[PDB]
């Protein structure tokens, strides 16, 4: 029988914000959001933090400070706001989902001081637990006096009633639970970690467990990067405590016009120059690969892989790949790891790893019992971490059979559906893959077919867009030049590189170029058709034959080379160069 | 009578409870139907032919004649169901010296995606496809242990170092409960073709008892009515899993009708 | 002076504040300006500078680190309120002295150094998640919802066992989120191995970074840590108030010197 006047005041002003504040048009937007919220499977009401700050800056600041304290009142005010407005079902739970908070903290910044107060954060999911109903308002009854101890809220643990509702009786130990009357809500535990950008080099990220409820339960998935609004809270555990961030709302982690406007004038001028820059193709490869001699076709193909073609979803709902898959087979040494390392070093979203990696994830999503809870959890592997990114996998020859089939499923589908021990889930992974392998017996037998040269299954061969063969040539000139490049790098400790375009400028151009979706000119369409006629007419003998899969790579490559110049339509120049790369990539059996 | 403040609270009142029980007891003989056959009396004889202790009741008959009882039935699933079970047992013992009642012909059929917390702890009907089954498990029992030398009770321990003081004594059972004293668990998913595009098919678990022991086979399509309600599960404190206490199960012949 | 110490609050403050301004390799005023620019509210100080400047103050510092450090902060903040007298800081400056008495024979450590600052070279082995430790526990009566607080109840928490409004039986239960917490990171660190003459049994110690200086050392890092040696009793049982005659010991870190 005690009322928090701050909470009463916050509830009233928040209810006033619901029922008076309005859009630029002058209509109560939140009435419309509530109007849409009346549907089934709709209980979380979105709210803009900046809007209620404008309505009452004190209300927003007080809510920010005492978010956990005031949040039940917000739901109650939402219930009053929504119940009378329409024929909402009399009692279904309702929640308030916040957003528009500028105070985005790193995981390093979380402290006991930040308990209860609202905050926004961003990180990468690691493992996702199954959904589980959790009691919120426990309904109990002492066995002796049989008075219903109603609505004992449990602080995230089996908190029985302290004492009987009957003052006369003090059984204190035999409160039986009412299953139906106790209020429940579904919670899902998820692990997140610091994103690589915020993460200092060589520093272990601050792993964090979070709780997901209402529409947030399935909002994010395993291995994805997302931004979360909510607050940190202690949780007692076996006076011990541990921290968990309850996120009311979950959002993903971050158009050409918006980028170009947001892009500064100097960045715009440079990118504008870069788009105008002819021969950016070779110039970018040289800048991207300073400590490399020769093998520029590999540098060419990787750059196209960095850009990638436009994905397409058919009217039947069938997704068509936008990115691509490229593999390298090379003799011992020969810079394949160096190629992958440079790609990983330059590119965010580019993750390095090895096929020898003995992790239980196996580079991909995995279902594993919790080390403590013993429940199975969908733990994301590095491939899922590279969603909409790149994976620089090493030892691709030396993969495992389990990873091999799962990877084959992934590249075939662009997604992985994982099911075991009753638990089931699916995850999107549109990730360019850079396979690094060595020939069987170490050295590449050009006289033998590629199937003989590598252990990879034919489906792996089919689903890879390109294959580059590196061989230790006895030609001293290349050997001398490589030594010259290496020794100059070592002697000229820095400054040996020749970056005609800075890596940030390179990355900025790729980002802006990625905003474009080049289309196929009917000229280019017949040109592409004409190219495949030559390839079909060529008919290898090639180490591998020529199916429609080759054409699919060709069009995706042409889209990437259309993306190279940021042109909204494809031209024959892109097609012929794409044909040049792939046709040169076809290594004939040298027997 | 009716029109209380909450249906669950109103049926909990003894006055309306026995009123409804007598009214249903009246309904257990007066419902001769348009055929005029004393339909309940037929089923009592049929059940007592083999002592099947499981009656099939149409929600239409309750809604048409009693109306108020049927309307409170989804709002008061357990209470009215036991009112039906106790009433039927009295008629069986009177005519043929426990009897269970199964409600059928529920007007609204739902999908696994469709059901939500709004329907929690309520009887509802749906059609799905059985994905797997198990045996008729013996019993689920929850045990709570009064601490040895402290005023504490350890939490439920499902069966089929006190956190306050860390007393190493064996502890004494403060309270114990048994639920599902003989029970088979199955799983049912959304039927093929009813999938919501690329979404994985939903899945739910149905717990069946002697009312519906082994009423199906895995991989079959069935129309099931049961209490979508929360309950414990076999696993600090044991987790609360939402299940469907199967009240009435109906098959889908040929899988396409 | 405060009892049991040769410590005067004002005189030690002026001596410390004199050391801040007057010094020869004045750097403390320069990094103060850097702190005024950056806003990092800490002032890491080589204690040997204080030894060279004032051996007695250094001796006074070692004898009474806990007693003397708040005066040192008070001296520094007033200096910050003198130079750049107006500014904005989420909290005023602090001081984390270090490199005072290299008693790096960790395997040779006596109870005479209890509650006296010491610096030691070693390699951190294990760590843990930050422990949110209560400092004020919010409470509220179960019956009538009468809120209340209990603030820093000597480590343990004193159960009210009676309400304040209705004054019923034991009904004031703690409220976790409404309570006040502070961060506390536990770290276990091994003696530096090359510094051990015999090394027949390498020595190991515990550390506690309180409310700050948390996660600044990853496991396996060889660092020089400087902090207050501490010893505390251990209850024979949590239920009973009896305690052991022996005393498990730990360090409350004041400064980390990466190495
Ligand atoms: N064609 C080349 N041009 C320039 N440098 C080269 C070339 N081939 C190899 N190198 C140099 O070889 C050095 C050693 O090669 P590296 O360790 O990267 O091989 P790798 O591709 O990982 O080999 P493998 O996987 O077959 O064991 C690299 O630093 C790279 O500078
Ligand atoms: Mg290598
Ligand atoms: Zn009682
Ligand atoms: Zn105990
Ligand atoms: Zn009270």
């Amino acid at each position: 029988e005690v009322r928090d006047e701050v909470a009463e005041k916050c509830q009233k002003l928040f209810l006033d914000f619901l029922e008076e504040f309005q859009s630029s048009d002058g209509e109560i937007k939140y009435l419309q959001l509530a109007e849409e919220l009346i549907r089934p499977e709709r209980n979380t009401l979105v709210v803009s933090f900046v809007d209620l700050e404008q309505f009452n800056q004190q209300l927003s600041t007080t809510i920010q400070e005492e978010f956990y304290r005031v949040y039940p009142y917000l739901c109650r005010a939402l219930k009053t706001f929504v119940k009378d407005r329409k024929e909402i079902p009399l009692a279904k739970d309702f929640y308030v989902a916040f957003q528009d908070l500028p105070t985005r903290h790193k995981i390093r910044e979380l402290t006991s001081s930040r308990i209860g107060l609202l905050t926004r954060i961003s990180g990468q999911v690691v493992r996702t637990h199954p959904v589980h109903p959790e009691l919120v308002s426990g309904t109990f009854l002492c066995l002796d006096c049989q008075t219903v101890i109603r609505d004992v809220e449990q602080q995230f643990k089996y908190t029985q009633p302290n004492i009987c509702r009957n003052p006369v009786c003090a059984n204190r130990r035999r409160f039986l639970l009412d299953t139906n009357k106790s209020r429940f809500v579904d919670f899902q535990k998820v692990r997140i970690q610091e994103t690589q950008a915020e993460l200092p080099r060589g520093s272990i990220p601050r792993s964090l467990e979070v709780i997901l409820r209402a529409e947030a339960v399935e909002s994010a998935q395993a291995g994805d990067k997302c931004d979360f609004t909510g607050t940190l809270i202690v949780v007692p555990d076996v006076l011990s405590y541990r921290l968990v961030f309850l996120a009311c709302c979950v959002a993903p982690t971050n158009t050409a016009e918006s980028i170009k406007n947001q892009m500064t004038v100097k960045e715009w001028e440079k990118v504008f120059e870069m788009s105008q820059d002819k021969n950016l193709y070779h110039n970018l490869c040289t800048s991207l690969f300073p400590t490399i001699h020769g093998n520029d076709e590999v540098k060419r193909g990787v750059l196209l892989m960095l850009f990638g073609g436009v994905p397409k979803t058919t009217g039947e709902g069938t997704s068509l790949r936008g990115d691509i898959n490229v593999c390298i087979v090379g003799d011992p040494s020969t810079a394949k790891s160096q190629f992958l390392k440079h790609v990983e070093e330059f590119s965010p979203r580019a993750v390095y790893t090895s096929g020898k990696a003995s992790s239980a994830a196996g580079l991909t999503a995995a279902v594993v019992r919790d080390e403590e809870s013993h429940e199975f959890v969908i733990e994301a592997g590095a491939l899922m971490l590279a969603d909409n990114g790149v994976c620089c996998i090493d030892e691709f020859d030396k993969m495992d059979v389990r990873d091999q089939v799962a990877i084959h499923e992934a590249m075939e589908q662009q997604t992985i559906s994982i099911t075991k021990a009753g638990v089931k889930a699916t995850l999107n992974a549109r990730t360019s893959i850079l396979a690094a392998a060595n020939p069987i017996s170490g050295h590449y037998d050009r006289s033998k077919s590629l199937k003989q040269n590598i252990n990879l299954s034919a489906p792996i061969m089919s689903r890879f867009d390109l294959f580059f063969i590196l061989v230790d040539e006895c030609n001293e000139v290349t050997d001398y030049a490589i030594a010259r490049r290496i020794v100059d790098l070592h002697s000229r400790i820095e400054e040996s590189i020749d970056r005609v375009y800075s890596l940030d400028d390179i990355r900025r151009y790729l980002l802006f170029a990625r905003q474009f979706k080049p289309k196929i000119s009917k000229e280019s369409e017949d040109f592409i058709v004409e190219q495949y006629k030559h390839l079909r007419q060529r008919d290898g003998k090639s180490s591998w034959r020529i199916t429609v899969r080759q054409l699919e790579s060709m069009i995706r490559l042409s889209e990437a080379m259309a993306r190279m110049h940021c042109c909204d339509e494809v031209q024959p120049k892109h097609v012929k160069e794409a044909f040049r790369l792939l046709n040169k990539s076809i290594i004939r059996v040298e027997t | 009578d009716l029109k209380g403040h909450s249906v669950r609270e109103w049926v909990s009142m003894a006055g309306p409870r026995l009123e409804i029980h007598h009214r249903f007891k009246n309904f257990l003989r007066t419902h001769v139907d348009s055929h005029g056959h004393n339909v309940f009396k037929e089923r009592i004889s049929d059940m007592c032919k083999e002592n099947r202790e499981s009656l099939v009741v149409n929600y239409e008959d309750l809604a048409a004649r009693e109306h108020v009882l049927a309307y409170f039935l989804p709002e008061a699933p357990a209470e009215l169901l036991q009112i039906f079970d106790e009433a039927a047992l009295e008629v069986v013992l009177a005519m043929y010296p426990h009897i269970h009642v199964r409600i059928s012909h529920l007007p609204l059929v739902e999908e696994l995606r469709s059901l939500r917390q709004l329907h929690l702890n309520q009887l509802i009907r749906t059609s799905g496809v059985v994905t797997s089954c198990t045996g008729v498990l013996p019993q689920l029992s929850m045990v709570k242990y009064n601490c040895n030398k402290c005023n504490f009770v350890l939490g439920p321990f499902c069966q089929s170092s006190c956190p306050e003081c860390q007393s190493a004594g064996p502890f004494e059972v403060n309270m114990e409960e048994t639920i599902y004293q003989n029970y088979q668990r199955i799983r049912i998913q959304e039927s093929p073709g009813k999938v919501a595009a690329g979404r994985l098919p939903r899945s739910k678990d149905a717990i069946l008892l002697a009312d519906l022991v082994d009423s199906c086979k895995p991989g079959d399509e069935i129309e099931l009515t049961g209490i979508y309600h929360n309950n414990y599960d076999g696993s600090g404190f044991p987790v609360f899993a939402t299940v469907i206490l199967a009240n009435h199960v109906a098959k889908k012949d040929n899988k396409v009708a | 002076v405060i009892w049991g110490t040769d410590v005067n609050v004002a005189a030690c403050k002026e001596n410390f504040q004199r050391f801040l301004q007057r010094f020869i390799d004045p750097l403390y005023m320069q990094r103060l300006g850097e702190i005024n620019v950056i806003g990092e509210p800490f002032l890491n100080v080589n204690c040997e500078h204080i030894k060279s400047f004032d051996k007695n103050l250094y001796r006074q510092l070692i004898s009474y680190p806990q007693e003397v450090i708040p005066t040192f902060d008070m001296a520094v903040n007033e200096i910050f309120f003198d130079r750049y007298p107006d500014s904005i800081l989420e909290h005023q400056i602090q001081v984390r002295p270090f490199n005072a008495l290299k008693t790096k024979n960790m395997r040779n450590l006596n109870p005479e150094d209890i509650d006296q600052l010491i610096t030691i070279s070693g390699m951190v082995i294990r760590t843990s998640q930050l422990i949110p430790e209560m400092q004020e526990a919010f409470f509220q009566c179960q019956v009538c919802a009468h809120t209340t607080r209990v603030e820093m109840d000597r480590g343990r928490i004193a159960e009210p066992s009676v309400c304040g409004r209705c004054h019923t039986t034991h009904s004031m239960a703690l409220i976790h989120n409404r309570s006040l917490f502070s961060d506390k990171q536990m770290i276990k660190l091994q003696e530096s191995p090359e510094d051990m003459p015999a090394g027949q049994t390498p020595h190991t110690v515990i550390l506690f970074a309180h409310n700050d200086l948390v996660d600044k050392v990853q496991p396996g890092d060889r660092v020089n840590v400087t902090g207050i040696y501490r010893a505390v009793p251990i209850r024979v049982n949590p239920r009973v108030s009896n305690v052991k005659s022996v005393y498990k010991t730990h360090i409350d870190v004041i400064h980390y010197r990466k190495t």
